[PDB]
């Protein structure tokens, strides 16, 4: 080669996503007392989430 | 006897005595045999002439019509679900902050 060129290029990368939290009783029962008292003889499927 | 329950005015009803309306409080309510829990406040969601209640996208009741005084009300949950507790170790101290 006898001459050259300067080239500027672009690269795009994800770094992070959104952070969420879920309330187990409010999603399942929803301020019911008949429910959320039946959802107490089920196991620990709400701390593990 | 064959009966149906759907979004329309009630014709024949059971022998239960009505009571007073309590607003802006967490109460159980029974409107025309439709039971629920929550806070009753006034609203503006104008209904159809026959419509008794209206649901939302999650298929949960959102607004209801008072049977005796034909006035719309709406229902919001009793639970606030965005509270977080900043604490040092419970060993060191028993003080917290709330967000
Ligand atoms: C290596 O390549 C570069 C281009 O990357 C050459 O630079 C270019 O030189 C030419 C001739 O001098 C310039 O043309 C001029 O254009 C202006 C109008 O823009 C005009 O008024 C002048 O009379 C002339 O025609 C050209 O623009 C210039 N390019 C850049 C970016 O500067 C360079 O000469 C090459 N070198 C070798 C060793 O071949
Ligand atoms: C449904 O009834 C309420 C209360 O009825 C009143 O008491 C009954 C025993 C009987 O005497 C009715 O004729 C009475 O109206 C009605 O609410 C009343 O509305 C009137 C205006 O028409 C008002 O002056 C009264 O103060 C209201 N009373 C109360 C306690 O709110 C209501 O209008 C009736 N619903 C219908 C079908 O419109
Ligand atoms: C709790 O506090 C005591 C008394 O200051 C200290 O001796 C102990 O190491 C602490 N334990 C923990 C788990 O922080």
């Amino acid at each position: 080669p006898t001459n050259f060129t300067i080239s500027v290029t672009t690269e795009i990368l994800p770094v992070s996503m959104t952070k969420t939290s879920v309330d187990c009783t409010m999603y399942i029962c929803g301020d019911s007392t008949e429910c959320s008292n039946l959802l107490l003889q089920y196991g620990s499927f709400c701390t593990q989430l | 006897l064959s009966f149906e329950l759907l979004n329309a005015p009630a014709t024949v009803c059971g022998p239960k005595k009505s009571t007073n309306l309590v607003k802006n409080k967490c109460v159980n309510f029974n409107f025309n045999g439709l039971t629920g829990t929550g806070v009753l406040t006034e609203s503006n969601k104008k209904f159809l002439p026959f419509q008794q209640f209206g649901r939302d996208i999650a298929d949960t009741t959102d607004a209801v019509r008072d049977p005796q005084t034909l006035e719309i009300l709406d229902i919001t949950p009793c639970s606030f679900g965005g509270v977080s507790v900043i604490t040092p170790g419970t060993n060191t101290s028993n003080q917290v902050a709330v967000l």
